[PDB]
């Protein structure tokens, strides 16, 4: 009835090695492993085997039909809708068999049927599956491809031979896509016809410090870490390791370590240079970090201590940098007092108060401190703002709000993502919209002629913004010089100017050149779009050109001598507002008399917010809500208690830093008192087992106080790993236990009525 | 009635392990008087073939290792080998209670919470001497150290 | 259930005649959603009813000053007049003496000044909307704690590196493709190992299918048949026939230890489950728990903020990979011994002292002694609980003369604007007529259900295999698609205003 | 109350808007990035200016690949990690209550229950403690209810 | 850990300076010598699968370094004896595989 | 309760040694502080400092000395290698606008002559847009300027960088490339379309738009969808290079379809390990 | 090769100053604000 004493008296196991339930299976997880699609094709076997015969053995082998089974029935991958079937054929025989003739195949086998060789090569069927994906006639009848350049390729103009697979691959109609072209090309090595795209590569996962995750085992987070490179990720392959290193320029670092990287915790005093991700300038020499090190930079609760200026700061890091809550401290009073031979406590009794005085504790956000811009007010302000709008307006976006919650709730996945999708255009053309109806013209003699602005543009996108960087305002980056401040002091105009015009002397040169290059091969060869315009993103040009030709006089005159870009009219938008108005009963009238009362009354949300649903996941915060004091209250706790964990990894015993740091008065190394074995000088009473017990500690009252703390934390460690088994009552793990018996009695009354329900609908 | 039931024992559930707030049955007394008694001993253990090979990978894992100790004012001793482990507890200046660390491992524990270290250390050599080590000579010397101060 | 400090910012005697589900997030959207309405409200039955701000400082400086008590002072005032009447001072501006000292404030910056000066100088719902925005703007704050995207690279940010060598600065073990690559290659030595394909037929869609593999002595067979052997020879290692002599050596080998030191599995995750519980207790003794923003920072990241201070098992050698179909390392598989490097266990005698102390330390050590640093934190936690219009007129005409008024700065500006504007405008018409002979060609031999772009039906299918609804099949997405997505979007537009404009009759 | 009972919490309906968004943007931005390097590409190789090749080299930066987020799955772009619900076994071990009881009655009464009395079983089920039982990973009472299902019994 | 004994001579020649003590801690993932062309060095069968590296773990104290060769590959059961099988190559296909792996290999979980 | 969770104590290491001002032998915790342990030493009255304990500096000759130990490295030295300089200073290429995709509008809607007396002052948002548009200009002057771009093979070096983000990188930064991908030949094709349209390709689009009805069809040029087989197959040469598809009939629902009618060297891969 | 890029952390923290009290509706603190900030470069 208890569960937490059972009888151990008997213990015994019956479980084998291996284990079927880990050893027949092929995890999601594995995905991206080729031997996981043998194993998976394999274990597919073994189900079909066992399910006929009761073992994962065939009576006499692997069959032909079992090859047929795996390779029609077993794997049966979803594709589109299929294209409309055709009951009568469309071409004449010419010469003997020119075409292939006109129950499935597994079933045919068990029936009795054998696969002999035929005698046709692979290039003749892939050849055929490429006509039927394309819809039409790819080479002619003496050999020669239709759409492919038939002569060999030029190696002096830089180009290289292709095969007909891949050209009629890569360059495809647009209602192909890549899976289907590569059924129809016969791709099928696991090994060898397969490649990894850049972008689709496997990686671990980032996770950060590794908190906030979805656990898969609730009782066990930390399997959740197990696809990364977090320090208390499970089995990381080599172990973590002390490492005590000596730079040359006797930067130290001393704690765990992962491929010799610092990754863990530990102990950085820095020499003449810098370390841990920190800024030149920050460190001095015998400056200290302790805490917490993720791939080398300090990550974390730390806390960063400087003996020569006297400061110190508690509180969190961010890849080294001084992120969030923390709190700083100057002891230089106290340093200074000491270094002038000046006893610890009257130098503590004379600078304790001014110290205590001068605590200052913030928010940081990147190396630099908060609260002197209006960073915690700035989320209030905003509400008042929102409260400064036109009534109709409030009650409108309100209304706005809850429509969109009932409609996304009603709506189809692929309804959901067209929505999306049109949400992403609306996003992009609130800063390019395009100029559609304005690229091309047809002035006076016919002659199409190109629409530009004042600096000779066609378009709004200029290129020189992917080098540069441009910011949610639109405005460009920085550069790779500049002015402090370009409000005092802007750029000389006469030199502005003769930058201008010579950028649009380069610009003429990089349209001439592209021309040169690109311009001659065909893309589209029903509109005339090429390479040049496909590559620049001008494919709405081609289209709007093709219509305004069209209709130009000498487009008439062409095309009688021989013998765009919307979806919807303005007229017919118009007509479906105006038949959408009388639904609800508001005539015109009734906007005019509610534009008259919202006339009588004369970035809309929090900057802060966390899932708002118009992003594009690119516009950053420069703040964050700033802490309160209890919470630098708690992260100082327990900092402190991550940097007692972290000095623990201080004294590696003969490690290199231990033997070149260590010295006395002169610069003469010592011999510290840190062999196993030996316990010199009447230091008996350090050793942890019985022969400390029985030897003397000495009567100075603060090395017993000492002895105390640290027998103090060695309790709190034996704690969390050492139980009682029938613990008292009015005790911690007492109610612990409670709590854990009442968890099973809950669950297995639900379970109950959840059998009874069963037993009610099955009846 | 039996769904309010089931609606009060789900609230119940949604809160339990909530260790701030506090429950009825944290200070109830229990069926039997408390009488604190010990685990008792299981005398009998039969091992799967699942453990065996869990065991014997990991002495695979642990053959190359190193370890270290703390003393009594958290300083960290000297490289220590699996012989020189042996002698610290014949000698008696570590037991199995004192703090290690060693590859595998994050964070310093005492020596009976780390996997098979102390099947290694407790050799019938090592076990025959720490016991007349622990008998003639630190006993005696306790109850003398006892007896003088 | 809400808390106390929620239940005073809200008016109170509102009766709930319904049970939410339990959890934080129910009653954050439930207070967020009457915030909502309240003001829905107010705002309707406000529609259904029937300032120039200066700065002391540029005052005080502008009177201090004085013109015209000599020639020279009035000779530079009336020079500076003329330039300022001129070019400075604006046809709505009525004065140049009243706009050099009006502090020039928008119409919502003066409006929200002045209610800030009333709120120093001293509705229904705004306290509580300014707490859900405060909670809001926390969450945001959590979002650091755990994976992020970091999407915008700026001078003086390390994130982006970090997350960088987190990714790629280490080996993770993971059998890929390149990972097979670089192990073992064929080396061919005689040609190709493989050949052409050749098809079959049977003797008793649009694509042609390869029957090359339907025979039992091809590279397929040959790879099954590879992987069956290895699975047969796996599981033959290790039968206790063959593992005899190290049955008897761990057998010596445990037994070394302690017999109450074994455990039942019920046992270890009885242990396991006590670990963790054991330290959300010690989570509620700090001062995270005195936080108006604790309990949403206890729902999405935990009692603390590290998570070397929550409980874990000692899994730090060997390979995840490796190791995964031969033990288990999680409770949440089958009822085994998970592969660990600590164990718990249960005390085996009466803890008569505190088992570290020395005895000479069991007289009178019972400290708490405190350094500088807690003295500082308890001290917090108590606490808790003329020349002017010379100057201004040479400035003035010289950036006149720099920015309007040169020649040299019109020719560079008349040259970009006029010839190289041209210029660019005869090759644009140049390669114009290129691209209308290339369609000639077509136009010249010639007698809705589009579908979009590669991207755009890729990006489609995407999102619908992450829908969470079962899988559905591939869809070729089309132009009549997106505009039906379109205006059913503005259709729900149109008709929640006109629902508005129905109410506000 | 009447909107959060009927399920429209905003916390929910955002996190799948933002989802889907996340995917649909990191396929856009990956295909026109394509798209450049082809156009760069194509000018260093047939014009012989190495200054696009220069060009090419920088658009295929690993930092900049994994500044732009597109190797990571796009669950790590709304803050959660991706998870595998279904590699763990689905057994009585530790099954959730409803779960656990189809396979208490799956035992005995030879008949694997179909999808419709599945349905109608969880339903009342469901309907009986009001439901407030725990389904997703969100809900509190999910440690607890894992925490009653850990032993078995002998 | 001598510097110099992982010194190199002439930059552009990644070879050992001093060769006489080269044999001085080794990666498993350290190229083999012998695979050269036009050495007639001896014959490795159980490196043949692994033929480019010196493909065996003979690590000391606290210098174990894993690279893609893992722990496990190396000195752990069957996946160890699994990729030196090349050493036990004597030097149809559809029943005999079946009939021999029963008869000889005799396992419950796949032949009861 | 305390403040403190856990205590904290020293902890340093003890060693014996003289006291000089108790005059005694003692066993202490006070070891030299290091702001000066390693610079200097006094083996006498008088004080040694020694010469080149720590590097106060860095060439090129001890940079290579000392390339795999250091904690840290510089710009300084880095900017001599693109690839590590395009790391300290990336592409700051963000807010894509997907012009190739984006391709309609939804909803549709030249040299004028201006007096100045009709002309309002501007609004200071669209004045801040015109600023911008210049701006742009003299960006594109200063980074892609080609009179520096066709001698940068042999006689300049002018790189595409964007702003330099980073002073001091950690040195272990370079693996991040030891993963490398793949040449952009083994992703792209290295073969034109058609530059003309000869008479059996007409031939075959008018077959083509005549079974689409004058919709025609559009097409689209990506990347690779396989590797290329010659790197690893026996192909059958097919010497004439003449092709004869071998399928099934075209099929609808006079109007009947016609063709138109008139030892091995091994590579060095790079994803690799 | 010595094409120079000048760091430029200054310049984008007066940028991060004006866009953070631009957002708080205090634009009349900017000349105060980013003029103390200079001083304290100095
Ligand atoms: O060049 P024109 O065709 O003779 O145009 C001029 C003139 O232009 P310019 O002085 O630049 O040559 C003025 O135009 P603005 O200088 O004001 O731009 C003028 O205006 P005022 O006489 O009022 O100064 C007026 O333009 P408008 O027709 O708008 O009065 C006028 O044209 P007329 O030939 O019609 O006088
Ligand atoms: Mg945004």
């Amino acid at each position: 009835t208890d569960p937490l004493k059972e009888d151990p008296t008997v213990i015994r196991d019956e479980a084998q090695f291996p284990e079927p339930s880990l050893y027949f299976k092929v995890f999601e997880s594995e995905a991206g492993e080729p031997e996981a699609k043998i194993r998976a094709d394999v274990n597919k076997l073994y189900d079909r085997w066992i399910e006929k015969y009761g073992r994962r053995w065939p009576e006499d082998g692997i069959n032909t039909e079992d090859m047929v089974w795996l390779a029609e029935e077993a794997n049966k991958r979803k594709r589109a809708k299929p294209r409309p079937r055709g009951t009568v054929a469309a071409e004449k025989t010419e010469y003997e068999d020119e075409f292939m003739p006109d129950r499935t195949n597994y079933e045919k086998t068990v029936a009795g049927g054998k696969w002999v060789t035929d005698e046709f090569e692979s290039a003749d069927y892939e050849a055929g599956n490429l006509e039927k994906l394309w819809d039409m006639y790819l080479w002619d009848r003496e050999g020669k491809p239709t759409m492919m350049p038939d002569t060999p390729a030029a190696q002096q103009e830089g180009e290289e031979s292709e095969d007909f697979d891949d050209f009629y691959t890569a360059y495809r109609p647009r209602d192909v896509d890549s899976e289907e072209a590569r059924e129809a090309v016969w791709a099928t090595d696991e090994f060898e016809s397969d490649e990894d795209n850049t972008e689709s590569e496997w990686a671990p996962e980032y996770v950060g410090a590794g908190l906030g995750l979805v656990a898969e085992d609730p009782l066990n987070p930390q399997y959740s870490l197990r696809h990364s490179n977090h320090p208390l990720a499970p089995f990381p392959g080599e172990p973590l390791k002390w490492a005590s290193y000596v730079y040359p320029d006797f930067t130290t670092f001393e704690g765990l370590s992962k491929q010799s990287i610092p990754h863990g915790m530990g102990v950085m005093t820095f020499g003449t240079g810098t370390g841990a991700g920190f800024a030149m300038s920050q460190t001095r020499y015998g400056d200290k970090y302790e805490g917490e090190f993720q791939a080398g930079y300090a990550h974390g609760l730390g806390q960063f201590t400087s003996e020569a200026s006297g400061e110190v700061y508690i509180g969190e890091f961010f890849a080294g940098q001084r992120h969030g809550c923390g709190m700083t401290l100057d002891m230089k009073p106290y340093f200074y007092l000491l270094e002038r031979g000046v006893d610890p406590v009257e130098a503590y009794r004379r600078t304790a108060g001014a110290i205590m005085k001068n605590v200052e504790v913030r928010t940081w956000y990147r190396g630099n401190k908060l609260g002197d811009a209006k960073e915690d007010e700035v989320v209030e302000i905003n509400v008042l703002k929102d409260e400064l709008d036109d009534p109709f307006e409030i009650a409108l976006r309100n209304s706005l709000h809850d429509a969109k919650l009932r409609k996304w709730k009603a709506m189809s996945p692929q309804d959901k993502a067209m929505d999306r999708i049109v949400s992403i255009i609306e996003r992009v053309q609130r800063r390019n919209p395009g100029r559609f109806g304005a690229y091309y013209r047809e002035d006076e003699k016919g002659r199409v002629r190109p629409v530009l602005d004042s600096d000779g543009a066609d378009t709004d996108f200029d290129s020189v913004d992917m080098i540069q960087g441009v910011d949610t305002d639109g405005d460009l980056g920085p550069g790779w010089e500049g002015a402090t401040d370009s409000e005092e002091n802007p750029m000389d105009p006469r030199i502005r100017e003769l930058m201008a015009a010579e950028g649009m002397d380069d610009k003429l040169e990089d349209e001439g050149f592209k021309d040169t290059v690109l311009g001659s091969a065909i893309i589209n060869p029903y509109t005339g779009l090429d390479m040049k315009t496909y590559l620049d993103g001008k494919e709405r040009h081609q289209a709007e050109l093709v219509s305004v030709y069209k209709a130009s006089r000498e487009g008439r005159k062409y095309l009688n001598k021989v013998r765009p870009g919307a979806l919807l009219s303005r007229e017919a938008e118009d007509d479906r507002l105006a038949r959408l108005y009388e639904q609800a009963g508001v005539s015109k009238e009734d906007e005019r008399r509610v534009e008259g009362l919202a006339a009588r009354w004369r970035r809309p949300g929090n900057p802060l917010a966390a899932n708002d649903s118009d992003t594009g996941f690119e516009t950053e915060s420069d703040m964050m809500e700033m802490c309160d004091i209890p919470e630098i209250l708690g992260t100082v706790q327990e900092a402190r208690q991550i940097v007692e964990r972290a000095r623990m990894w201080r004294f590696k015993p003969y490690g290199e830093v231990g033997l070149r740091m260590a010295q006395d008065a002169n610069g003469s190394p010592v011999s510290l008192m840190q062999e196993p074995l030996h316990y010199p000088h009447g230091t008996k009473f350090m050793a942890p087992g019985p022969l400390g017990l029985c030897h003397a500690v000495p009567d100075d009252p603060s090395l017993r106080q000492e002895m105390a703390k640290v027998a103090h934390n060695y309790a709190a460690i034996y704690r969390m790993y050492n139980f009682d088994w029938d613990p008292e009552p009015g005790t911690v793990q007492y109610k612990i236990d409670q709590r854990i018996r009442r968890a099973q009695e809950l669950r297995n009354n639900a379970m109950a009525r959840y059998l009874a329900a069963a037993d009610e609908v099955l009846r | 009635t039996q769904q309010e039931l089931a609606q009060m024992e789900a609230m119940e559930l949604a809160t339990l392990f909530d260790m701030s707030k506090p429950h009825p049955l944290d200070n109830a007394a229990p069926a039997t008087p408390w009488k604190g008694e010990l685990r008792p001993v299981p005398r009998k253990i039969v091992l799967s073939p699942y453990q065996y090979e869990m065991i014997n990978y990991q002495r695979m894992l642990m053959r190359k290792n190193i370890w270290y100790y703390r003393d009594r004012m958290n300083v960290p001793r000297g490289p220590c080998p699996l012989h020189v482990v042996k002698e610290a507890w014949v000698s008696g200046i570590v037991d199995e209670n004192t703090l290690f660390w060693g590859h595998g491992l994050y964070d310093w524990l005492p020596a009976k919470n780390i996997k098979l270290l102390l099947p290694m250390v407790r050799t019938p050599e090592v076990r025959f001497a720490t016991w007349i080590k622990r008998t003639f000579s630190l006993k005696p010397s306790l109850n003398r150290i006892r007896e003088q101060r | 259930v809400l808390t106390n400090t929620q239940a005073t910012l809200l008016p109170t005697d509102l009766q709930t005649k319904r049970t939410i589900k339990p959890g934080l997030i129910y009653t954050n959207s439930a207070l967020r959603k009457f915030v909502r309405n309240v003001n829905t409200r107010l705002n309707l039955k406000l529609l259904n009813s029937k300032q120039f701000i200066y700065s002391k400082r540029w005052k005080s400086i502008f009177s201090k000053i004085q013109p015209l008590q000599n020639g020279t002072t009035r000779k530079s005032y009336q020079l500076f007049r003329n330039v300022a009447k001129q070019i400075l001072v604006t046809p709505d501006a009525k004065s140049l003496k009243l706009i050099t000292i009006n502090q020039k404030l928008s119409l919502k910056e003066r409006k929200l000044l002045e209610l800030r000066t009333q709120y120093n100088n001293n509705t229904l719902v705004r306290p509580l909307n300014v707490y859900l925005q405060k909670e809001e703007a926390f969450k945001r704050k959590l979002r650091y704690y755990g994976t992020m995207p970091m999407r915008k690279l700026t001078v003086g940010n390390q994130a982006p590196y970090f997350k960088a060598l987190m990714k790629r600065g280490f080996y993770y073990y993971k059998p890929t493709l390149r990972w097979r690559k670089t192990l073992y290659v064929a080396s061919l030595r005689r040609g190709f190992r493989k050949k052409s394909r050749k098809q079959r037929i049977l003797v008793m869609s649009l694509i042609t299918k390869p029957t090359h593999s339907y025979t039992v002595l091809g590279k397929r067979a040959s790879r099954y048949r590879h992987q069956i052997y290895k699975d047969v020879l796996q599981h033959w290692y290790y039968t206790p026939f063959n593992r005899l002599l190290m049955k008897f050596d761990v057998d010596a080998f445990i037994n070394r230890q302690p017999k109450s030191h074994f455990l039942t599995k019920n046992e270890e995750r009885a242990l396991h489950i006590r670990r963790f519980l054991l330290s959300e207790h010690y989570d509620t003794l700090r001062w995270y728990t005195y936080m108006q923003h604790y309990k949403t920072m206890k729902t999405n990241i935990g009692g603390t903020k590290s998570f070397a201070n929550r409980a874990y098992n000692q899994q730090f050698q060997g390979t995840f990979k490796k190791i995964r179909h031969l033990f288990a390392i999680t409770p949440k598989q089958g009822d085994f011994y998970t592969l660990k490097f600590d164990q718990p266990l249960y005390n085996d005698n009466k803890l008569k002292d505190n088992l570290y102390f020395h005895e000479e330390l069991l007289t009178d050590y019972y400290n708490g002694t405190n350094l500088q640093t807690n003295q500082t934190s308890n001290i917090s936690v108590n606490s808790t609980t003329n020349f002017v219009y010379s100057e201004l007129f040479v400035k003035l005409i010289k950036e006149c003369k720099k920015r309007i008024h040169d020649q040299t700065f019109l020719k560079n500006y008349i040259t970009h604007r006029i010839e190289k504007r041209e210029q660019l405008n005869q090759e644009q018409t140049k390669e114009l007529n290129k691209r209308l002979e290339k369609l000639k060609v077509w136009l010249n031999s010639d007698k809705p259900d589009k579908v979009l772009t590669t991207a755009m039906q890729k990006a489609v299918n995407e999102s619908i295999s992450l829908s969470g609804i079962m899988p559905s099949d591939k869809i070729k997405t089309t132009y009549g698609n997106l505009t039906n997505a379109y205006t059913i979007k503005t259709e729900n537009a149109i008709l929640t205003k006109l629902n508005v404009i129905n109410q506000l009759t | 109350l009447e909107d959060v009972d009927a399920g429209l919490v905003t916390d929910e309906i955002n996190h799948e808007k933002r989802l889907m968004t996340a995917a649909q943007l990191r396929r856009l931005e990956v295909e026109e990035w394509d798209k450049q390097r082809m156009k760069n590409f194509y000018l260093a190789s047939f014009g012989g200016l190495r200054w696009f090749d220069q060009m090419e080299q920088a658009l295929h930066n690993p930092l900049f690949i994994e500044s732009r987020g597109w190797t990571d799955p796009v669950q790590n772009w709304v803050g959660q990690n991706r998870t595998y619900m279904d590699d763990l076994p689905a057994g009585q071990y530790m099954a959730g209550v409803g779960n656990a009881a189809i396979r208490i009655k799956e035992a005995e009464l030879k008949r694997k229950l179909t999808d419709v009395e599945r349905a109608h079983v969880l339903a009342r089920g469901g309907a009986v403690a009001g439901g407030l039982l725990p389904q997703q990973p969100t809900d509190p009472a999910t440690l607890a209810v894992a925490v009653g299902g850990a032993f078995v019994p002998s | 850990q001598d510097r110099i004994l992982n010194q190199k001579k002439s930059q552009s020649d990644p070879d050992k300076l001093i060769t006489e003590t080269a044999f001085l801690n080794l990666n498993p993932t350290d190229k083999n010598s012998r695979i050269r062309d036009g050495v007639h060095a001896r014959r490795e069968r159980w490196k043949q699968r692994l033929i480019k590296y010196q493909a065996f773990d003979a690590s000391t104290y606290d210098q174990g370094v894993y690279d893609f060769l893992t722990i496990e590959d190396l000195n752990y059961g069957f996946d160890r004896f699994w990729l030196r099988r090349k050493m036990r190559n004597h030097q149809g296909p559809r029943v005999e595989f079946f009939r021999i792996l029963f008869e000889q290999f005799y396992h419950p979980n796949f032949h009861d | 309760k305390s403040f403190d969770i856990t205590s904290m104590t020293t902890t340093l290491p003890f060693y014996a040694g003289w006291d000089e001002s108790l005059k005694k032998f003692v066993v202490t915790n006070r070891l030299l502080s290091r702001r000066d342990a390693g610079l200097s030493v006094n083996n006498n009255p008088q004080e040694i400092n020694f010469t080149n304990p720590p590097i106060q500096g860095l060439n090129e000759g001890s940079f290579l000395y000392w390339q795999t130990e250091m904690p840290f490295n510089s710009y300084n030295i880095d900017q001599f290698i693109t690839t590590n300089q395009s790391f300290y200073a990336p592409l700051g290429w963000r807010r894509f606008e997907f012009r190739h995709s984006i391709l309609k509008t939804w909803v549709n809607n030249k040299t004028l002559i201006i007096s100045l007396k009709n002309l309002q002052p501007l609004k200071s948002s669209q004045q801040k847009q015109n600023q911008i548009k210049t701006k742009k200009l003299v960006a594109r002057r200063i980074k892609k300027r080609y009179k520096l771009l066709k001698q940068m093979p042999n006689q300049l070096m002018y790189s595409p960088t964007g702003p330099l983000l980073t002073e001091v990188l950690p040195s272990h930064y370079i693996s991040v490339f030891d993963q490398q991908y793949r040449l952009p030949r083994n992703r792209y094709l290295k073969r034109n379309p058609l530059k003309t349209l000869k008479k059996t390709t007409l031939l075959a689009l008018m077959d083509s738009s005549k079974q689409t009805n004058g919709v025609n069809k559009e097409f689209t040029l990506r990347k690779r969808v396989k590797p290329r087989r010659k790197y690893h197959r026996k192909r059958f040469i097919k010497k004439d290079g003449l092709i004869f598809p071998r399928r099934t009939k075209f099929n609808t629902n006079d109007d009947l379809r016609w063709r138109p009618s008139s030892q091995l060297r091994r590579r060095e891969f790079q994803q690799v390990l | 090769g010595i094409m120079p890029r000048k760091y430029l952390i200054e310049k984008h923290n007066i940028k991060v100053l004006k866009k953070k009290l631009s957002q708080a509706y205090s634009t009349q603190q900017l000349t105060k604000v980013v003029q103390e900030y200079k001083n304290l470069i100095q």
